């Protein structure tokens, strides 16, 4: 999972 | 994680 | 994280890279933490007496986690090391102890508010895959995995007794433990505080409170009351948010006001100050506004119906706002007072230069009455240019034009006068005074400049390639000053500021409230009244009345009016528009107010139909919906002297010309051809006569009665696809246009031969004509422009164009009192006019008859010769889903024996009975609950009367006329079974695996029935069902039909 | 180029075999070349603006060689215009058209295609005067030629006069002379005839392409065959020049087998796959070639590793110099004269 | 179909 919340 | 076209 | 103690309310945004603080009840909102901070995730606080402090973690550069006061005053880091993505972060009240996590180094650690006594309570550890947020309870901590997707509990001093909490589908990113416990009591300085606004706690000893107060407001010298910031501001609008920067390029913060959020595809903004309200438009179509404070952030009006707007200019004093619509070629007003909005179009595209091409940009002068675009031009008489005109649109006038390719927004310097725009093509800043006389080029070596502003002696603009904010002197353009830098998504700008109204008065200011619905400020101090779309301006000069006279242009996206005056470019209809329109043709009724128009979709359905609507955009009802043919309704013509609706409804290999009386359900079929496809049909009531195109194999023009008896041609030889027709009605000529001959002409009613009125190479595709006074006026769809000439054969003067660049077009149409008489000295002494005529159902004229062939919707006309009744005839009788129908046995004859009739549920099988006049039908419910049921078919025609229910699904029924009882077949239940015609006595006649048919033969005492099962024959029994036998069982599978015929 | 000399967005072209020289039409381009009509040596010595102005929508060129004029078409205004080619005398010929496409003169007409009006129309090339239709209705209509008989012997110049001067290409000048030229990726060797590979030029990389381009800016021909087409997206490439090889590095997040280092000798020949496998899950963010003791090194971009590889060329020994979690080099320089690495990283602590 | 858009 990438670290951006969008 | 990148950049790419 | 909200503040038990102070009331208080803190949040980190990671978009606007800001930490946050405002009262709990979301009010009073300010930046509280903006310099120095890239990447804020975590938050919490202690607001214990003793502590007063706040922590918060960013994972930019350089991540840390860092503590400061809860004024945000005595910051410090306490974790720079050992630490790659910090996430999230909880806190141990009793002890004191503050956790904290790691998504990259996979740990979960604590340690004190120094950040010295640093332990590891899950680390080296595979439980940690991406960890989000944690909280914390009594000897427990509960956190979130965004890479697993389950919520965790551990042992919060070393990680021991897991356990999965929770499993979820989505990533679990929140989490809070709810309890007293979590939120200890204290002291409340802030209590006895007498801050204005803002009040937050603090770390220093002798007060722990320091006032505040939010963005643009001033911290006075009593360091406890605030007052507004009444200093201008930068607003930034960019691609998806509008911020509000102070002039001061020293100042970092973006905070002169609550940014604007939310923005779908941000062009440029504008402001009111009397209000403090911020302007933008939306993509819909729509117009949004917000005080600065984020107070009443809601939809403000509809802008168009027909695309969105891209400029937006506001006037101050008339309080009216203008915008350009480059998707309608227009620019266009609204209205700001009052709860009632009116919009209007003030400048569209003629085919002159002077017209609107393509704005880009507007700047309006509330005094002196100008308003200034920047137009990027067609490919067309529009070229590139800065044009003015007044702010009631009337004096259009091409200021500057040259080298202007990619032209960008326009500003005006009201205090010198002076226009000011940027060149993209050549990448500079030119200026030049309003009058069109000089023009200098100000700024250099720019890439893409997007947004300018001039306010005081510097002019501000942002570069969207080189993302960069710059100032400048707008003297010479010297002196350069960068604002922001690395800004992506770079838009236009402007300068909030306090602007009174009083200063720059005008007309519509000295005069309020005098015009109905607009003022427009003109030059010279005075003013013009103005009315909404739709409306025009009554001769008193300030009351409106809607528009009399206008041509009614059809597109495939929308149905649009102008007016016949070639000067006013006011839309003289509400644009009929938005979701469903695909229309091919228009038609109007002037006497009543109604304008129809059929749509098409040759894929989805309920989009075919025929519909209606007022000139103002009020009672939208539909008109004909049901039995529309699978290429959709191709024609519209309306009898306006009559009330009846002629249309054109073509099949794949069919097509109908058919009549609907308006206000009533009678609709009847004239005509069915297969060879001949009308398809554009015109009818006049004054002549009595019925003309449409045909444009299949062998083209033509046809000319019958209203009835549709006695067609005639007109036009066979020398035309190929006649797109439309149109009449002039005093002179007696039909006009029409082919496009594959590229020809415009005309013929008398009477026959003879054709006049060519214009041909040639320059009318490539003509799709619709009508006649008005001495011209004719025409669209055409290569061209995409309204064109308007002389009627007259021979005439050699090039067209006047009354708009361009309308795309799809595909029909006009006049909408006038004089193009649809109704005086009977004017039609002629045309009956139907009172009363319809004395007929019952349909009232048709012939040409010089004086009385009237009265039509028949269903049933036969009768003996009076105005009234209709049952065909008292053999027809046909078939279901139709929930309906039972009649049909004629002559092909020819399209009246209906008699009028539809509806039951419940579907209707399968019937049989009529002669004695009572009635018809014995089935019915199907539910998968499994049939019916039967009997309809009379005399004049009182009630509702059907049911003889059972629950029996299931019945495949067919006969009737016995000798014996009087029904037989019917059960398909569900396996049996064929008989009744009385009262129902009453039932009795089972033989078993049957699929029965379907029943036909009897009473005068033999036999009586047969077909069966599909695993074996399909056809059987023969007495009609008391015994001696069953079969007649033909070989060589059927489904035999679903029976009859028998004792004629032969 | 930056200069208004250069090409923006050429249309159409017109050759004059005799005299020499090019003639196009320009589109133009933001804040560079304006859109114009120019003029140039067929070898492409010496540009020139002939025309400039209202010209927005500009359509093809063409040339009337027998009367020395060009002729073009304005969409943006509708017109069609001549001017001699030296740039002196322009002026509007014909009015009220709506989207010219192409256009030709032959003999004392003119002809033109409409693409709006769906037509073909004849006109004297000297005014409109005398307008004939030849077809009409005729959809998406495009640009028109004449066929006709020229030949050879009627105009003359330096390449027809001199068969077998230069051994791969001839282009030429005004005056009758001529001037040799060699494809692309050569260079004109000192004789003026013959070619030579060209040994000194300067390699930039698209993620389309990598191409090469001279050092001296008035040399605007391609001085590598370009490294494009299909599987091509490149993040960075490095030079062999003793061995006459350019090595880039491919990526891609999706599809497999994108990924690797490449090599390609300048004039296209002999490509060949260097490094394949093993890539990590960001492909090869740097490549470094040592000229010295023919080391290869390269960065593999793993999601949360990243490692330091050496190649020794034309060798299958691989091996790894350095793995890190925290810090991430991207793009690695080496330098043989000190003996010394140089990386870049711009992950956290840059 | 004969024009849908
Ligand atoms: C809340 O706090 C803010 C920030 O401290 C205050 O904002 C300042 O308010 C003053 C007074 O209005 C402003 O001073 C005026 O500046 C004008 C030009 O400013 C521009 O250029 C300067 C640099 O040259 C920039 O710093 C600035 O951002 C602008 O870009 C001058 O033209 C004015 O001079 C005129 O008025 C004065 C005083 O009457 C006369 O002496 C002069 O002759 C002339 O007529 C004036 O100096 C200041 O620029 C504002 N700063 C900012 C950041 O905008 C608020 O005033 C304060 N609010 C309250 C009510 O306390
Ligand atoms: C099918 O059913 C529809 C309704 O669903 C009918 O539509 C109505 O049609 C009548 C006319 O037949 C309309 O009545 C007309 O309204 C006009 C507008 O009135 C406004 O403006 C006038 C001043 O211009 C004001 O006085 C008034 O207060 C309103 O503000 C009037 O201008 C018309 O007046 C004309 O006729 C009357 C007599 O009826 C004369 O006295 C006048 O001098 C003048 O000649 C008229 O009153 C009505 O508005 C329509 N209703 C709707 C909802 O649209 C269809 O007629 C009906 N039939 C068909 C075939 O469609
Ligand atoms: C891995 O393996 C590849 C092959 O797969 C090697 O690639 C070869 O490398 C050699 C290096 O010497 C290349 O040979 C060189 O070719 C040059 C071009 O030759 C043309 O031009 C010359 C005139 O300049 C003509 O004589 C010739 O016929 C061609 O028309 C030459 O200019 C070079 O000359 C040098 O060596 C010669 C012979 O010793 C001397 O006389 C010269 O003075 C000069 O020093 C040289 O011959 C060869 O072309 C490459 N082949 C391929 C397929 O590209 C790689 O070198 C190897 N990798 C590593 C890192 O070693
Ligand atoms: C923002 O962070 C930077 C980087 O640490 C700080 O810059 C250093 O601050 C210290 C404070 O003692 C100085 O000793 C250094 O000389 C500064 N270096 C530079 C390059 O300026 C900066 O102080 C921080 N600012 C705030 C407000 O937190
Ligand atoms: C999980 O909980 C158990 C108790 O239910 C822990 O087991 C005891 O832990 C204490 C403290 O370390 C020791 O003194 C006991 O000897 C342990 N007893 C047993 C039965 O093992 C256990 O430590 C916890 N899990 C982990 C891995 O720490
Ligand atoms: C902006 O928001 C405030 C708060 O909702 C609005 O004020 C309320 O308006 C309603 C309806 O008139 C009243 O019943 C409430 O008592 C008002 N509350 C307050 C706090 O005054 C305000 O109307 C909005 N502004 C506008 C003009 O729409
Ligand atoms: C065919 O008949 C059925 C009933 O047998 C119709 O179903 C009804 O449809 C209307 C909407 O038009 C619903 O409001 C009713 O609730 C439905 N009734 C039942 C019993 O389901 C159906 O619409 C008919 N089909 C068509 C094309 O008209
Ligand atoms: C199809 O129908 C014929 C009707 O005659 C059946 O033929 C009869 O079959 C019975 C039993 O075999 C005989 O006793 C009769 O004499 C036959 N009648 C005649 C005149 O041929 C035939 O059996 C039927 N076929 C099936 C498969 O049922
Ligand atoms: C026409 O419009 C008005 C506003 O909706 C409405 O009140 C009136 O009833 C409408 N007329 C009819 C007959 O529906
Ligand atoms: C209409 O049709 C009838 C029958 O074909 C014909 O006799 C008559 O002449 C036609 N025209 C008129 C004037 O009714
Ligand atoms: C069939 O007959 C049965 C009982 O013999 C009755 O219950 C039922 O209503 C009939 N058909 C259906 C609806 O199942
Ligand atoms: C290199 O290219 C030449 C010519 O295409 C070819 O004959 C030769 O085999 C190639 N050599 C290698 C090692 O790729
Ligand atoms: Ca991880
Ligand atoms: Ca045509
Ligand atoms: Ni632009
Ligand atoms: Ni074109």
């Amino acid at each position: 999972x990438x670290l951006x919340x969008x | 994680x990148e950049e790419x076209x | 994280a909200v503040d038990w103690i102070g009331r208080n309310l803190y949040w980190t945004d990671y978009a606007l890279e800001t930490i946050e603080v405002s009262k709990i009840d979301g009010s009073h909102r300010t930046v509280l933490i903006s310099k120095n901070v890239t990447k804020p995730r975590g938050l919490a606080l202690d607001p214990r007496m003793g502590d007063n402090v706040m922590f918060w973690s960013d994972w930019g550069h350089h991540p840390r986690i860092e503590r400061a006061s809860m004024d945000g005053t005595m910051r410090t880091v306490i974790v720079q090391e050992k630490i790659y993505w910090p996430c999230g972060l909880s806190i141990d009240y009793p002890n004191r102890l503050i956790y904290f996590m790691d998504a990259y180094l996979d740990y979960i650690e604590f340690c004190d508010y120094d950040g010295h006594n640093r332990r590891q309570v899950i680390a080296s550890d595979l439980v940690l895959h991406h960890p989000h947020a944690l909280t914390l309870f009594e000897d427990f901590v509960y956190w979130t995995d965004r890479g697993t997707r389950q919520v965790m509990q551990a042992n919060k001093w070393h990680g021991g007794n897991q356990s999965v909490v929770m499993y979820s589908v989505h990533q679990p990113l929140g989490i809070t433990a709810i309890h007293p416990s979590r939120q200890p009591p204290s002291r409340n300085p802030c209590a006895s505080a007498s801050c204005s606004h803002l009040c937050l706690l603090s770390a220093q000893a002798p007060r722990h409170y320091s006032c505040a107060c939010p963005s643009g407001w001033n911290l006075s010298d009593d360091s406890v009351n605030c007052v507004r910031g009444d200093q201008p501001f930068l607003m930034s609008v960019r691609d998806n948010i509008i911020f509000g920067i102070s002039l001061d390029p020293e100042v970092k913060s973006n905070d002169a006001m609550v940014p604007i959020s939310g923005i779908q595809h941000g062009y440029d903004v504008e402001f009111d100050d009397s209000e403090q309200f911020i302007y933008w438009v939306e993509n819909p179509g729509e117009i949004h506004r917000v005080k600065t404070d984020g107070s009443n952030r809601t939809v403000f009006a509809p802008l168009s119906l027909l695309g969105s707007s891209l400029g937006l200019a506001l006037d101050w004093v008339s309080r009216n706002i203008y915008y350009t619509t480059p998707a309608s070629r227009s620019i266009e007003v609204l209205t700001l007072k009052g709860d009632t909005r009116y919009g209007k179009t003030l400048i569209a595209n003629d085919g002159t230069p002077l017209g609107v091409g393509f704005p880009v940009g507007i700047a309006v002068d509330p005094a002196r009455g100008k308003l200034y675009w920047s137009d990027h031009g067609t490919d067309s008489g529009v070229p590139a240019k800065i044009a003015s005109a007044n702010m009631d649109g009337t004096s259009l006038k091409i200021l500057f034009t040259g080298n202007l390719q990619h032209l960008e927004v326009v500003t005006l310097d009201i205090q010198e006068q002076k226009l000011y725009w940027a060149v993209t093509s050549r990448g500079v800043i030119e200026r030049g005074n309003v009058d069109g006389t000089e023009r200098m080029i100000l700024v250099h070596h720019l890439a893409h400049p997007w947004g300018l502003v001039v306010y005081g002696s510097f002019l501000y603009y942002s570069d969207e390639q080189y993302e960069v904010i710059e100032r400048v002197d707008k003297s010479s353009g010297n002196n350069k000053v960068v604002l922001r830098d690395n800004v992506p998504y770079l838009r236009g700008l402007r300068v909030y500021h306090r602007r009174n109204a009083a200063d720059s008065s005008n007309g519509c200011s000295n005069n309020p409230n005098a015009c109905q619905q607009i003022c427009l400020p003109v030059p010279g101090g005075m003013f013009s009244c103005a009315c909404a779309s739709g409306f025009k301006l009554s001769p008193d000069g300030r009351s409106c009345s809607p528009y009399n006279s206008f041509m009614v242009v059809s597109m495939l996206p929308a149905v649009r009016g102008f007016s016949l005056e070639l000067s006013d470019h006011s839309e003289a209809m509400v644009p009929v528009a938005g979701q469903g329109r695909n229309v091919l043709h228009a038609d109007v009724d002037v006497a009543n107010g109604f304008i129809y128009w059929c749509d098409f979709s040759s894929s989805v359905r309920s989009s075919n139909g025929i519909r209606r609507i007022k000139p103002d955009g009020s009672n939208f009802t539909n008109v004909v919906t049901y039995g529309i043919g699978a290429n959709g309704i191709r024609g519209v013509a309306l009898d306006w002297a009559a009330g009846n609706l002629y249309f054109t409804n073509a099949f794949v290999y069919e097509t109908l010309i058919e009549v609907l009386r308006i206000n009533t359900t009678y609709r009847r079929v004239l005509l069915k051809v297969s060879v001949d496809m009308p398809r554009h049909i015109i009818v006049d009531p004054k002549h009595r006569y019925l003309f449409w195109a045909d444009y299949g194999q062998k083209p033509k023009i046809e000319r019958s009665f209203l009835d549709c008896t006695n067609r005639t041609v007109l036009v066979s030889e020398g035309i190929v696809t006649p797109r439309g027709l149109a009449m002039d009605h005093d002179t007696g000529y039909i006009y029409w246009v082919d496009d594959s001959l590229d020809l415009i002409a005309r013929i008398h009613l009477d026959g003879g031969e054709s006049q060519v009125v214009r041909y040639g190479s320059r009318y490539p595709t003509p799709y619709g004509i009508t006649v008005f006074g001495e011209s004719i006026i025409w669209v055409d769809r290569n061209l995409k422009k309204v064109f308007q000439a002389s009627k007259q054969p021979g005439n050699t003067d090039p067209p006047v164009v009354i708009r361009d660049k309308i795309n799809l077009l595909r029909d006009v149409t006049i909408f006038d009192e004089h193009a649809q008489p109704l005086s009977p000295a004017e039609l002629n002494n045309n009956p139907c006019l009172q009363s319809n005529g004395g007929c019952s159902h349909f009232c048709f004229a012939l040409p010089e008859l004086p009385t009237p062939r009265c039509g028949c919707a269903f049933g036969t006309l009768g003996n009076d010769g105005k009234s209709c009744a049952t065909s008292q005839e053999d027809f046909l009788i078939y279901s139709l889903n929930n309906s039972l129908r009649s049909l004629h046995f002559d092909p020819r004859d399209h009246s209906l024996p008699f009028q539809v009739i509806s039951v419940a549920g579907t209707a399968i099988a019937l049989d009529y009975d002669r004695r009572n006049n009635r018809i014995f039908f089935t019915q199907k419910l539910n998968s499994l609950r049939g019916q039967i049921s009997y309809v009379s078919l005399y004049s009182g025609s009630s509702s059907p009367t049911v003889l059972l229910s629950n029996i299931g699904v019945t495949d067919g029924i006969a009737f016995d006329w000798i014996n009087r009882r029904i037989y019917y077949s059960d398909f569900s239940n396996q049996t064929i079974n008989s009744m009385a015609e009262d129902g009453s006595n039932r009795a089972v006649i033989a078993r049957v695996s699929k029965p379907r048919a029943i036909v009897l033969d009473p005068c033999r005492g036999y009586m047969y029935w077909t069966d599909w099962g695993t074996n399909a024959k056809i059987e023969r029994a007495t009609l008391g069902g015994n001696f069953r036998v079969p007649i033909v069982n070989t060589s059927l599978v489904w035999p679903n039909g029976l009859a028998l015929d004792l004629e032969t």
